């Protein structure tokens, strides 16, 4: 694909960020309701 | 020296050769030259099976 | 976590928006080897001769 | 341009076991993506650049 002007582009949050999302609302959803 | 008749045409195979196509193109002993499929000018810098 | 692990197609929707892109890229570019009507799908041929 | 087949793109010594009947190799684009050198029989593979 990329040798014919087909090219792909990063996501702006990475994987890692995604997850840090994910255990801030896992963490207010256990300590605080 | 002597052509082959239409009914019995005669195949002559050319290989294993460096051609030169300029000495037939730039001729103007010919009525007729007419190439299709490939342009007579570039001709000169193709390669062939 | 027991049914996931032992479950190979649980994450079945996700893979298919996978399956989808890639099969719409790997048509793209097989779109290159058609030649529409042309002598030949490469453009290079086509200026060399 | 290898023996009329004319392109741009980066060379280098290819690890592909070509057959002795065999010139070039292909892709899925119907690109060319390894020659053997007309005169040193040596496999290259070719990247753009
Ligand atoms: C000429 O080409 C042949 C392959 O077709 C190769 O084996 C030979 O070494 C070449 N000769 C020279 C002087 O490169």
């Amino acid at each position: 694909q990329k040798f014919n002007g087909l090219t792909v582009l990063p996501p702006l949050l990475t994987d890692e960020m995604i997850a840090q999302y994910t255990s801030a609302l896992l963490a207010g959803t256990i300590t605080s309701g | 020296t002597r052509f082959a008749s239409v009914y019995a045409w005669n195949r002559k195979r050319i290989s294993n050769c460096v051609a030169d196509y300029s000495v037939l193109y730039n001729s103007a002993s010919f009525s007729t030259f007419k190439c299709y499929g490939v342009c007579p000018t570039k001709l000169n810098d193709l390669c062939f099976t | 976590q027991d049914s996931l692990s032992s479950t190979p197609s649980a994450l079945g929707k996700l893979q298919d928006v996978v399956n989808q892109n890639a099969q719409a890229l790997n048509t793209l570019v097989k779109q290159l080897s058609s030649n529409f009507g042309a002598i030949s799908s490469v453009l290079n041929d086509i200026l060399s001769r | 341009n290898f023996n009329g087949l004319t392109g741009t793109g980066v060379l280098t010594e290819s690890n592909k076991k070509f057959l002795p009947f065999q010139q070039f190799g292909r892709d899925i684009a119907d690109t060319t993506d390894a020659v053997r050198d007309p005169q040193t029989l040596e496999i290259l593979d070719i990247t753009p650049c």
